[PDB]
């Protein structure tokens, strides 16, 4: 499986892509 | 996880079994709003009534232990949280200073995980590098990503 460093990077990336979703609405198919 | 576990069920049984006043393995729909709040949560009357509509569909006015555990299984999720994001930065802060460099944040996003796009990286840099004055102030950047 992936490394501890790799899943830590992916947690920051997922939180940042949620921040981008609320800022820019480019993938806002949720509603 | 996206679902409940035996070690969680073993604790929820102790609370549910105090409201099992009939001894049959059931609670009422009015005790549901007691037991979920006595477990330290605080859902609304509307959220409680919507979870009742999902189990009182038979019209019996009662809830079996596994039907109550479906509500708890649906409440478990793998989604983001400040206590999860903060540890990822704390793992990368090998010096323990409470700050990292813009070079480290660029590297740990472009090399590790899936490789983040340069237009996403340069935005993640901008909003932290301005606030931490040439360093990344990750401790407050955790909040700016998930505040509501």
């Amino acid at each position: 499986g992936p490394g501890s460093e790799e899943v830590s990077a992916m947690v920051i990336q997922r939180a940042f892509r949620r921040h981008l979703l609320q800022r820019s609405l480019k993938h806002a198919s949720f509603l | 996880a996206d679902q409940l576990t035996e070690e969680q069920i073993a604790e929820f049984k102790e609370a549910f079994s105090l409201f099992d006043k009939d001894g049959d393995g059931t609670i009422t729909t009015k005790e549901l709003g007691t037991v979920m709040r006595s477990l330290g949560q605080n859902p609304t009357e509307a959220e409680l009534q919507d979870m009742i509509n999902e189990v009182d569909a038979d019209g019996n006015g009662t809830i079996d232990f596994p039907e109550f555990l479906t509500m708890m299984a649906r409440k478990m999720k793998d989604t983001d949280s400040e206590e999860e994001i903060r540890e990822a930065f704390r793992v990368f802060d090998k010096d323990g200073n409470g700050y990292i460099s813009a070079a480290e944040l660029r590297h740990v996003m472009t090399n590790l995980g899936e490789k983040l796009t340069d237009e996403e990286v340069d935005e993640m840099i901008r909003e932290a590098d301005i606030d931490g004055d040439g360093q990344v102030n990750y401790e407050e950047f955790v909040q700016m990503m998930t505040a509501k």
